DNA sequence: TATGTGACACGTGCCTGGAGACTAGGGAGTAATCCCCTTGGCGGTTAAAACGCGGGGGACAGCGCGTACGTGCGTTTAAGCGG
DNA sequence: CGCTTAAACGCACGTACGCGCTGTCCCCCGCGTTTTAACCGCCAAGGGGATTACTCCCTAGTCTCCAGGCACGTGTCACATAT
């Protein structure tokens, strides 16, 4: 239930593989954690987003709707998600 | 006594619904009356950019010998067209994957 | 007892068939389609809905629409689609 | 004596392999172990369509691989291969964000 | 004289004197206000419209605008908007 | 038999316009039903958001020992508070210049 | 009538005063005709938008109310023009 | 003697006069020269308000300068203090254009 | 008196007005088309003819003509027609 | 008792007379007897390969800064599109010219 | 090249949304005007641009170097699938 | 919860790569001078933006009725997988 470095959950070589298909040939150590701190902003950016779509929605769980609203609030449209 | 149903967008020729786009514009408050001409305008923009990315998406599963769309297809026909990367530059699509593209740098000697 | 949900499913299978007879789909890049059209729906219906309001017209006519065309599609999407529309205006002109 | 590539061999199939093929770069529990782990710091017991989750998903890694190839402009720009963090803050700056 | 054109001065020279009595202002900077005042108030109306539609709401409401606020404000701006608003809807709801 | 017409901003205490900003949505196409405190809100948030501003800019004005508020102040106020710059990062001032901000590398010894 | 030159009407050293405003140290000689072509696509881009708002308010004088509206559409909004 | 400054010195200088400074630094009239000739590029013989002759100046200035800022940060982040129109061009591409 | 004589100037003009507002055109150049569409006229014509004779069908349908634009009109040009044409008939069958 | 006359031309919606291209087909001697969807079919891909032509021309027209197409136009146009130059590769065109074409020996040096 | 399969794709009920008939009226098209805003042009002037010399600061190549990822192989466990 | 491997970790050895330093050449700002056209500023002119009126085209809305597109069920072959 409760839950503690997840962050860390996003493994280095799940990084690595990521930055192989952005075609990145050599990276650095100190990349990992560095990115993992970036997609934990870009995350908590989105999921406050989604979030606060949800409790106005008067739903307790989360749509990928909202979502999708939340992207394209960011400039980040998805596609293929019933929007 | 009344006239046999007719749609019109058949009236205009086109596919894309005319009483549903007009529904949509209706409902989804732009202006408080809308031209006649304007959803069938519409629908017709849309019907022509909807034909020629699906033509776009036909070549790319062509030249990857699949019979079916599949959104690799979409991704390739989308990111290729400098025209339509101008027009979606700040869009993603869901299992799209990107262009295979390398630096010449990256490449050895 | 479930109730009916809104798609561009029939439309957009038949103009593949015109466009391509022989290719087929999945239906996952149907729902990236339906998100595209939708998208490019309100972008144009939000572009004429602002041009109303900038000339202080409560009626949106197709001069509007092909105007928030010439803005928000850039080239050549432009003006095929603008050659194509107009052409559509006068077919139902015509009825 | 065994087979050994020179660095940069495999890096190249890979980056191949991963720009042709489609499929998701990250262990798909751990990702939504962790996304349940930021949203119920915003809002307790928040459960989850897998959709939603996975629509997070790949909104996530498009973000991070369009940071990526950011990366490599900045890193070529620099004459380098090797990216370090400072190209990600650049890219991220420069963007904005 | 010309029809009557709609302009924020007087409010903002209201405000500016509750902030600062001592200070003046320019009729440029307060042209800006108006820009900046209207930028936000049409950010907050088109966002409100669109969690309108999303819970298919035909009458925007004040909560939705505290969605909204919450939305757009990072933070601080945010929560003391919303204490703010908050304050002036229950002295307004007190008549 | 009319009572005296009293104004919804003394109502709730408040300096911009309800009446104004509630015909503005009620003719911006919104929504065509709104609630009746939904005005008040908004009219309430912009009153908080223009006062910071202002105060920002007043305090700017008092830094240069300036008496009449400029589009420098502003520019200088707007640019240096972290919540206002990220929430007005795209969203340019005519005339006001730029942050003095000089890199150490541009920087002598 | 018609006008042949005048992108060289932004001369190097107005180049040289925006870049010192944009806290460049050293300028090189290529920069100047590179950024004059980077301010015709950027100039051309919203013009083309604030023609098409102007033939479409009917109007061949153009206005500033228009270049307002087409400097937002491309998320470049500008303070001090509207209205 | 006539006294000569060491390079970049009087360069810096004006980089705090123009940052402190908030004036246009476009001549307006060759501005509006241009503005025209693009003008009927698209629609001949037009008329303009020299309001919005002033706003295309306002946010063209504004949309170099804070280019320059973004080449600026690609320079120093390849450790030179000499900016080159690759840059800029990198600084195009990372933001999208 | 005179007598009356065909032309297909004013097609070509109404199609040039739809393609290009902006460009005018010399009466001979109009005659140029004029000696087009005859020409491929008959050279369709005289296709579907000996291609009805092929099959012993003594009636041309649009698939014999689709089949001989296929056959003189090479690819691209001859694709895009099918296309124009196919949803001309189609639109012609719910007219 | 009758409808308005509304004509087949109007039916498909396009410009070429369907009823004189029937005409000509019944009076041309082609078969006794031709489907209804024929001649629409040939007044479209007439009426497209006119209209290609005609941007062709068109965009000759500017490049050489004229209003009105002159076979110069139509040489330039219909030599430098493939498929209509060997479409026509036999048909002359009055006034047309060629070509510019120079042979690289008969350059100097 | 061999083999299953479920996903795509197609027949079917329906009701519901979209078309047909008709109207009110009102936003919208159009005429007029005028005046104010915009264009055109003319003289003085100087800052602004331009041009030349110069001379230092910077870009960048060369070269090495030590290290820090790349690559390779063994393990754990933890992701992943079924129910 | 119960298997069930895939890959994540982890070590280990090797290379290649950021980077540190310097040589070297050349580029561009500092400064002074020349030109020049930008700009004030002033005035004439006219043009169309905007305003008022007037009448009307459409269209939003209402009631009727019906067929279209989506849910529903199914079958079946393009593709996933194996080799």
């Amino acid at each position: 239930k409760v839950l503690r470095d997840n962050i860390q959950g996003i493994t280095k070589p799940a990084i690595r593989r990521l930055a192989r298909r952005g075609g990145v040939k050599r990276i650095s150590g100190l990349i990992y954690e560095e990115t993992r701190g970036v997609l934990k902003v870009f995350l908590e950016n989105v999921i406050r987003d989604a979030v606060t779509y949800t409790e106005h929605a008067k739903r307790k769980t989360v749509t990928a709707m909202d979502v999708v609203y939340a992207l394209k609030r960011q400039g980040r449209t998805l596609y293929g998600f019933g929007g | 006594a009344r006239a046999k149903a007719k749609t019109r967008s058949s009236r205009a020729g086109l596919q894309f619904p005319v009483g549903r786009v007009h529904r949509l514009l209706r409902k989804g408050n732009y202006s408080e009356r809308v031209g006649a001409g304007a959803p069938v305008y519409l629908a017709a923009v849309l019907e022509y950019l909807t034909a020629e990315i699906l033509e776009l998406a036909g070549n790319a599963a062509r030249d990857n010998k699949k019979t079916r769309i599949i959104p690799r297809h979409l991704q390739l026909a989308i990111r290729n067209d400098e025209e339509l990367n101008k027009l979606l530059g700040r869009v993603t699509i869901a299992q799209g994957g990107v262009l295979p593209n390398i630096q010449a740098v990256l490449l050895p000697k | 007892k479930r109730s009916r949900k809104e798609s561009y499913s029939v439309y957009v299978y038949k103009v593949l068939k015109q466009v391509h007879p022989d290719t087929g789909i999945s239906s996952k890049a149907m729902g990236i389609m339906n998100s595209f059209v939708n998208d490019i729906f309100e972008r144009i219906a939000g572009e004429a809905s602002r041009l109303a309001h900038y000339n202080k017209r409560s009626t949106i006519t197709s001069r509007e629409i092909q105007t928030a065309v010439r803005l928000l599609l850039p080239g050549e999407l432009a003006k095929h689609a603008v050659s194509e529309g107009t052409k559509a205006v006068t077919k139902y002109t015509s009825a | 004596k065994p087979h050994r590539y020179r660095p940069g061999t495999v890096a190249l199939r890979e980056i191949r392999r991963y720009q042709k093929s489609t499929e998701l770069l990250i262990r798909k529990l751990p990702f939504q172990r962790l996304v349940r782990e930021i949203a119920q710091d915003f809002k307790t017991d928040l459960r989850f369509q897998s959709s939603a989750v996975m629509a997070l998903q790949e909104a996530s890694e498009a973000y991070l691989v369009g940071l990526f190839e950011d990366t490599n402009l900045a890193a070529i720009h620099a004459k380098r291969v090797t990216i370090m963090p400072k190209d990600i803050q650049l890219a991220r700056r420069i963007r904005g964000e």
